């Protein structure tokens, strides 16, 4: 990219998120986050990093949205809570009127080129939707479907996702759009999503079947303490067998470690995370 | 000469999480304030019924900026509840994991959250548009230094997360801290890798970050004269320096009404009159805490509970810890206080109460604390023993309780767990931004930031920049505050 090149507008809305999906993106190595922001996208609204504030920030987003109706990308971080008329997530106020996450997704969702549901919360409900919750935390695709909103959704899950999954999915979509236009390009992206809406370049391979400890698993050689790095981690709770992600190869944080080497995989990219992956520390 | 204007800011940006601030301005100054945390998830109810060991993963998702703090408080609570005796080398390894995120978090806060309060960024989103009269006072050269350092800091904070991940597995959301210690013994090779990254971070902190905070501060000397609030602080202790549980890098204490006092955790109570929780749950200590949402309750304005310490409204964070502990100032700080401010100082309290408890004083304290943490990490790198075991594997108890106390980058954090029938019966969290960004208590006394907003200047109601500047000095994360 260049400072002077074409960069599509992006709005980043946080619902019931922890900001971990923003922080993981800040950790991108190649390209760096500076290059992403200055050369790849135009991040027009993002409450954690943007210059302006309050109603002015909301109105700026609305002005860009009108100019780029049908053409902006909408990133959602966190789940969307529907209970109590949306009151468990208020994202802004304008004109003396509060804006819930429910309101915001109904407003901007219909007019986005595509919605990128970043993180397991947005993709599948995640921890805010888990047993013991009471906010009506809802995944993006289900919320949009329930409200008749047909805009395409791409899920980029993980808790958090790896930065390469987020940036790489953006790069994949922008490439498809460059070659085919918006509708043709999004059709090419949909073709490479699995049944859970995830791009197969990043989520098309199972961790366990590619794990360096697979021989130990097949031999029944299991570590009894976390600090034994020779044995397989299955008895300690590893969920690699049920998890579709490429962590075994790209690893984390500049390649310095990953969950299976350090401890166990907790299946964080899967639609049943956390309840279907718990307890974390037994099989 | 002017009357009232009431100003609402939602979202407050360049913080973590969902915050609305509403201030009453009369005659050019804030005279009242209300802070509203507008998003709730309910971790304290989600946790119930689970295997207690799961908590040290679940709790980190309270907040992806400070997950190591929640991990630490959780494993300390579980250690106590399980009777787990963490090996000495695991104690040190935990400190290396967590300490690296203090560096990440303070650098993120000053550059990527706060610096745009004083620095104009490049002419493209997300750096524009902004207030037409943003009160950006820096020369062309110093503004450019701020931008150049913002950009460099993006790399430095990423390197800090590589440091976290070396023994923590990944970041955000470490895998490497569990009940009983740390899951990966440091090897000689990975300790080399941690030290090489740490040197780059140290050089940035010493040469760029600490100097730029004092230098920008010297162009905003008026910002040391506002934001005092109650001038009352809390520290609960953090970073155990031996296995006794009695010695910590930051020692506990309370400061209020000009007096140092001991910290007794039994004096914490959480009030809810102005919070969206059932009225019957008001006034509980965390060991008996309850979390019953009431989003329609009349008069309430926040999902943050109102914690009070023996009735006092206190603040937490770097200022609190540095004031309570009064360490020596960094060599850089001493020199620049003299050269740019005409101040002769040796220890942190030599700034004086008024300047320390101020908008810019909180930025200074955070920079000084970052430098202070460098020395702690260097010490742990000398103390750690490559190859020595870092974990024990304790059985889950049927019935137990435990409390973990630490200091997150933004201030005091505790987690309390009660186990019954080998499952979580109650789990209560009292976090840093809870102490700072809470609403009024049942007696009408304001939270720390609400009170620190009193007196903030708003000489231009169309460009009321100092309201959110004050808020950002406290480095709020509303995910932590509400959970
Ligand atoms: S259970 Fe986990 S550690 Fe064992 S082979 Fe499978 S993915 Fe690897
Ligand atoms: S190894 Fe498992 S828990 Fe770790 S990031 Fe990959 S999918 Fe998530
Ligand atoms: N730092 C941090 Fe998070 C907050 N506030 C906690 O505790
Ligand atoms: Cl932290
Ligand atoms: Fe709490
Ligand atoms: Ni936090
Ligand atoms: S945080």
């Amino acid at each position: 990219g260049t400072l002077t090149g074409e960069r599509p507008p992006v709005f980043w809305l946080q619902g019931q998120g922890c900001t971990g999906c923003s922080v993981t993106l800040l950790n991108s190595v190649h390209p760096s986050i500076a290059d992403v922001l200055l050369k790849v996208i135009s991040l027009e609204f993002h409450p954690t990093v943007m210059a302006w504030e309050g109603e002015h920030a909301i109105e700026h987003m609305r002005k860009v949205a009108e100019k780029f109706k049908g053409k902006f990308f909408l990133v959602i971080e966190g789940s969307v809570p529907v209970e109590a008329d949306g009151k468990y997530c208020i994202i802004g106020e304008a004109n003396h009127h509060e804006i819930s996450m429910v309101d915001a997704l109904k407003e901007f969702g219909p007019n986005a080129a595509a919605v990128l549901a970043v993180g397991t919360c947005a993709a599948y409900g995640g921890i805010p939707a888990a047993e013991g919750s009471e906010t009506g935390a809802t995944a993006v695709s289900k919320f949009l479907g329930d409200n008749g909103i047909k805009t395409p959704v791409v899920n980029i899950p993980g808790c958090p996702p790896h930065p390469d999954w987020i940036v790489g999915t953006v790069v994949l979509a922008l490439d498809a759009i460059k070659k085919n236009g918006l509708e043709g390009g999004l059709a090419e992206v949909v073709k490479v999503l699995d049944s859970d809406g995830r791009p197969t370049p990043f989520f098309g391979r199972n961790i366990h079947e590619n794990c360096p400890y697979l021989d130990k698993y097949d031999e029944g050689v299991m570590s009894a303490t976390f600090t034994d790095k020779v044995g397989c981690r299955y008895d300690l709770g590893c969920k690699g067998p049920m998890t579709m992600a490429d962590c075994f190869e790209r690893k984390w944080n500049g390649g310095v470690n990953w969950c299976v080497q350090n401890a166990v995989c907790i299946g964080c990219v899967e639609p049943d995370f956390p309840d279907g992956k718990s307890p974390f520390y037994q099989a | 000469a002017t009357g009232r204007t009431t100003i609402a800011i939602d979202p407050v940006t360049r913080i973590e999480g969902h915050l609305k601030a509403e201030v009453v301005v009369e005659n050019g100054k804030v005279v009242d304030a209300r802070l509203s945390g507008g998003m709730y998830r309910g971790f304290e109810t989600i946790l119930r019924g689970r295997d207690p060991r799961d908590a040290s993963q679940i709790v980190q998702r309270i907040c992806g900026v400070c997950p190591t703090a929640h991990s630490t408080a959780s494993v300390l609570a579980l250690d106590e509840a399980f009777g787990a005796k963490v090996p000495n080398n695991g104690r040190i390894t935990r400190n290396l994991i967590f300490g690296a995120n203090y560096l990440q978090s303070h650098i993120l806060h000053f550059y990527h959250l706060s610096a745009q309060d004083f620095v104009q960024g490049p002419d493209t989103a997300p750096f524009v548009p902004r207030f037409p009269k943003s009160d950006l006072r820096l020369s062309k050269e110093l503004n450019k230094a701020g931008v150049d350092q913002y950009i460099e800091a993006l790399e430095v904070r990423r390197i800090c997360h590589e440091m976290v991940a070396l023994f923590g597995g990944r970041m955000p959301h470490v895998q490497g801290q569990v009940v009983g210690g740390a899951t990966e013994i440091p090897t000689k090779e990975k300790l080399v890798e941690y030290a090489a990254r740490f040197k780059k971070v140290r050089d940035f902190v010493e040469q760029k970050y600490v100097p730029v905070v004092y230098t920008i501060g010297s162009k905003y000397k008026d910002m040391f004269k506002v934001g005092q609030g109650f001038k009352a602080a809390l520290c609960v202790g953090a970073f155990p320096l031996d296995n006794s549980g009695k010695k910590h890098l930051f020692m506990p204490g309370v400061y209020a009404k000009g007096k140092d006092m001991p910290f007794d955790p039994s004096k914490i109570k959480e009030y809810v009159k102005y919070s969206w929780f059932a009225e019957e749950t008001t006034g509980l200590n965390y060991k008996e805490g309850k979390t019953i949402p009431a989003p329609d309750k009349a008069g309430a304005y926040s999902f943050v509970k109102a914690p009070r310490y023996d009735g006092l409204s206190l603040e937490v964070g770097p200022l609190a810890r540095m004031w309570v502990n009064n360490p020596e100032l960094s060599p850089v700080g001493k020199k620049l206080l003299k050269d740019l401010f005409g101040i002769s100082a040796k220890k942190f309290r030599d700034l004086g109460e008024e300047a320390a408890f101020s908008l810019m004083g909180r930025h200074v304290a955070r920079a000084e604390e970052t430098y202070y943490m460098l020395g702690a990490i260097e010490g742990w790198l000398k103390e750690i023993k490559a190859g020595e075991d870092t974990v024990v594997m304790p059985a889950v108890p049927a019935s137990a309780e435990g409390t973990g106390f630490t200091e997150a980058p933004r201030g005091s954090l505790l987690h309390y767990v009660k186990v019954k029938d080998s499952k979580i019966d109650n789990y209560q969290i009292v976090s840093a931004s809870l102490w700072n960004c809470n609403p009024r208590d049942d007696m009408g006394q304001r939270g720390a930031v609400e009170e620190a907003l009193i007196g903030i200047p708003v000489d231009d109601i169309q460009n009321p920049v100092n309201v959110a500047r004050l808020i950002r000095a406290f480095d709020p994360x509303l995910g932590c505050a509400v959970h």
